[PDB]
């Protein structure tokens, strides 16, 4: 796995609702959040595709 | 909003929401034809929706309008969440009515202790996702600029200050950056950020809107 596939999804600090997806490591699934819009880390993908090809 | 209430219906005319596919943040309305925003909601195509209440049970009176100019405070830092503030020209004025009018700007900076009004369809749980549809408000007092430094080192700079409960459980949250703090029938703050929601010791961080009462009325002069 790239290591950061197995980063705890981070919504950072900024307060925007920036919809992304992120590979959850408990469902093995890719899922929607919030993205704030800084910060945060690389477990953040636009589309569901790109989660699903990194992860 | 967490640890607030539900706002009346149309109580806030001043504040709208950003949209591009879905509802992201939320802005005021400062002139007929101008809203305030932070700019860490910036993208390059937003629909401004006014008068609004229940954000997905439209009643037919709301205001929807493009932005025609989205534009950032030039010194704002993505990193550092320096100077968070954004203005939008949308592309036609709104219609002033009883739910869609301004909120004025500041003629004084916030002073410690005031009680200002926070509002937005952020979420609702510190610990949890609950994204309301209906507008939420939460009051809260202006805190001290040394129990804002206190709870966030090295990270607050002139264009910042906190609102909220060093206790915890009343914050502002997600989807309601670029919101509005009004205190005294004045725009003081813009929903910026935070270290989680509500959480002890971590108050919401906003941008002190009085800084750029120049740079606004520059800004709205130089685009008309």
């Amino acid at each position: 796995m790239h290591s950061f596939c197995a980063f705890k999804a981070d919504d950072g600090p900024c307060r925007a609702c920036m919809k992304r997806f992120f590979f959850n490591i408990f469902t093995r699934q890719c899922e929607e959040f919030c993205y704030g819009g800084c910060e945060g880390n690389q477990n953040r993908f636009e589309s569901l595709e790109e989660c699903k090809k990194m992860c | 909003i967490v640890g607030g209430y539900t706002c009346e219906e149309n109580s806030l005319p001043y504040q709208v929401s950003l949209n591009s596919g879905s509802h992201f943040c939320g802005g005021s309305l400062i002139s007929e034809q101008w809203v305030v925003s932070a700019a860490h909601c910036y993208k390059t195509r937003i629909q401004v929706r006014l008068g609004e209440h229940n954000i997905k049970v439209l009643e037919g009176n709301e205001q929807f309008i493009n932005a025609a100019k989205i534009i950032r405070h030039p010194k704002y830092n993505r990193d550092t969440l320096d100077n968070d503030i954004m203005l939008i020209k949308l592309s036609s004025p709104a219609v002033i009515n009883a739910r869609v009018s301004t909120i004025s700007l500041p003629t004084a900076p916030p002073a410690a202790g005031t009680e200002c009004l926070i509002s937005g369809w952020g979420n609702t749980l510190s610990f949890g996702a609950d994204y309301p549809d209906e507008l939420k408000c939460l009051d809260a007092p202006v805190l001290t600029q040394a129990e804002c430094k206190a709870s966030y080192p090295g990270k607050i700079t002139n264009s910042m200050f906190c609102v909220g409960f060093l206790e915890g459980g009343k914050d502002s949250c997600q989807r309601d950056a670029g919101g509005p703090v009004v205190c005294n029938g004045q725009l003081q703050g813009v929903v910026s950020w935070g270290h989680g929601c509500a959480w002890k010791n971590r108050p919401g961080v906003y941008t002190k809107v009085y800084n750029y009462v120049d740079w606004i009325k520059d800004t709205i002069a130089a685009n008309s």
